[PDB]
């Protein structure tokens, strides 16, 4: 669950090649397509009638940018994920009412996107590293729930 | 999935519950909210304090749905169809939460059925609640 | 840590009434009846062919007593569950090859047993305290898996 | 349920896998063992080292069962009947692990089908693996 130093390096190295806005928009759109009950939070976002409508939706895209931007910044704080996400955890629980299972679903979708985007570069050990990170972030964001 | 013996066990247990079904439904929701605080994310509009009329009213509805299931045990998808629609389409409760409420329903039954809640009946009830859960999430995608 | 004062006191007070030998046998027997695939760890335990056979099985009862005895010891160390179960964690991983999901299933069953045995005194608050415990113990037992 | 469109999507994407099915099964298993080390508890009798014949062999068997399922998508319970018996009565793998293996198969598919892994196809594949997992665990109790 810890990351090893080589795991940290591998995560940093891959993430340096990521277009965060693009990966964000695609990860969020895929969440809403693959697990369409996650759409419950986004009735104000307009057209989500079809897979193409969700993926093309600029409000979905904007929200993906926001979420993955925060994720990205969090990668600078792998040693202190709970501290770094605490206030976001409080907000998601107290104001947004987001079931933390949604974080784990998004982590699954993120891993699939990275695998699609990077192909063979997203090796089994690199995936193992990312699976620790997405676990860590989801835990951090769920930590202040009560 | 549910054997003749499972169906018999479920009906015997739910038979003994009888008119307390509503009460036990509310007690199960309460157990869930306290034990698994993340489930409260679905009820931001509810007063969830002990004795809440909202929790009692919802407990009765959940109980009545289970009674309907039990009565239509060989035809549960159709019995619960409108509820599957409602959970899949509107409420959009993450599927993981159904196992939490099922567990708390199991615990409630246990706390109230000293004679009935045998190992065998426990096993059938767990199966029965898993089946209900499956039907209720069956239209999610 | 994770348990509040009211929760620790509820855990200790209920456990004062627990016949650890009996409750252990009942809990283990129920695990093997309710989730019968768990019998895979007990090939040598004799007749497990019917619920009455599982529950009356002296090897099940014996081992149930051992398991819950170790659980009971851990309740004296609620702030250090990881340290307290580390040695048993490695054992379960390296020698016994037990999927840690079984610990979670055992927690479920234990909670149901306590409810069945204590009835009304096993209140929603007492259960919530026990749920934190069983999650804690399962996490501690899973912690040294690799 | 798998929709007719799901079935179209799966057949298309799996046809593409084609002759790599064995290699892909093995890679998915390795992804599982590395990402989810508790899954190794089911393989204590195995050489799990990278490129081992045992992982490659098991990879192929898993791939071929999946091919069989895609081929008989309309009646997976019958097609996977022996395999369902085996997991339920002998192997007795905790049902939680199927989701982990399914995730790893999906990641393997994404890493090898850049052209074909659209959001719609992703959804269909996820549903399909979920359906296969349901069939394989259907006789557990
Ligand atoms: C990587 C995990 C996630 C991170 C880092 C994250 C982060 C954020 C941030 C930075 C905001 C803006 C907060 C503010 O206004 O100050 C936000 C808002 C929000 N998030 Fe999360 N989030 C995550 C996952 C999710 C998921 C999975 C969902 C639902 C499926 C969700 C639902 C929402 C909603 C509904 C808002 C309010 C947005 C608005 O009002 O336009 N989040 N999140
Ligand atoms: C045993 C499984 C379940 C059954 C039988 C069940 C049944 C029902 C029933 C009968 C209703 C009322 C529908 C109506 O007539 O208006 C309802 C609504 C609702 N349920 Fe489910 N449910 C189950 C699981 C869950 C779970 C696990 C959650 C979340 C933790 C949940 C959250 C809700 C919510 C938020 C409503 C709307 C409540 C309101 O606004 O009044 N349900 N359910
Ligand atoms: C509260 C959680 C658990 C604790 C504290 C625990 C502790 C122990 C202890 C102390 C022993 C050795 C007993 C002795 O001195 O002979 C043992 C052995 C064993 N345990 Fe665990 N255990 C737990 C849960 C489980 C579960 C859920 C399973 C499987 C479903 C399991 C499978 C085994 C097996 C197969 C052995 C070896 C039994 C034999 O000698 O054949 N344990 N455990
Ligand atoms: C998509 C889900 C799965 C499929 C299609 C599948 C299929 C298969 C097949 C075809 C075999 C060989 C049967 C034979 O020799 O006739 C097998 C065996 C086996 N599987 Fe499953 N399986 C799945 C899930 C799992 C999971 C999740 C685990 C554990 C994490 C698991 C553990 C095992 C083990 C230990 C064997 C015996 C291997 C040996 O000793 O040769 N399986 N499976
Ligand atoms: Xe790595
Ligand atoms: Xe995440
Ligand atoms: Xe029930
Ligand atoms: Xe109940
Ligand atoms: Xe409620
Ligand atoms: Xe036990
Ligand atoms: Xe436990
Ligand atoms: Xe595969
Ligand atoms: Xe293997
Ligand atoms: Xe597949």
């Amino acid at each position: 669950v810890h990351l090893t130093p080589e795991e940290k390096s591998a995560v940093t190295a891959l993430w340096g090649k990521v277009n965060v806005d693009e990966v964000g928009g695609e990860a969020l759109g895929r969440l809403l397509v693959v697990y369409p009950w996650t759409q419950r939070f986004f009735e104000s976002f307009g057209d989500l009638s079809t897979p193409d409508a969700v993926m093309g939706n600029p409000k979905v895209k904007a929200h993906g940018k926001k979420v993955l931007g925060a994720f990205s910044d969090g990668l600078a704080h792998l040693d202190n994920l709970k501290g770094t996400f605490a206030t976001l955890s409080e907000l998601h629980c107290d104001k947004l009412h987001v079931d933390p299972e949604n974080f784990r679903l998004l982590g699954n979708v993120l891993v699939c996107v990275l695998a699609h985007h990077f192909g063979k570069e997203f090796t089994p050990p690199v995936q193992a590293a990312y699976q620790k990170v997405v676990a860590g972030v989801a835990n951090a964001l769920a930590h202040k729930y009560h | 999935v549910l054997s003749p013996a499972d169906k018999t066990n479920v009906k015997a247990a739910w038979g003994k519950v009888g008119a307390h079904a509503g009460e036990y439904g509310a007690e199960a929701l309460e157990r869930m909210f306290l034990s698994f605080p993340t489930t409260k994310t679905y009820f931001p509009h509810f007063d969830l304090s002990h004795g809440s009329a909202q929790v009692k009213g919802h407990g009765k509805k959940v109980a009545d749905a289970l009674t309907n299931a039990v009565a239509h045990v060989d035809d549960m998808p159709n019995a619960l169809s409108a509820l599957s629609d409602l959970h899949a389409h509107k409420l959009r409760v993450d599927p993981v939460n159904f196992k939490l409420l099922s567990h708390c329903l199991l615990v409630t039954l246990a706390a109230h059925l000293p004679a009935e809640f045998t190992p065998a009946v426990h096993a059938s009830l767990d199966k029965f609640l898993a089946s209900v859960s499956t039907v209720l999430t069956s239209k999610y995608r």
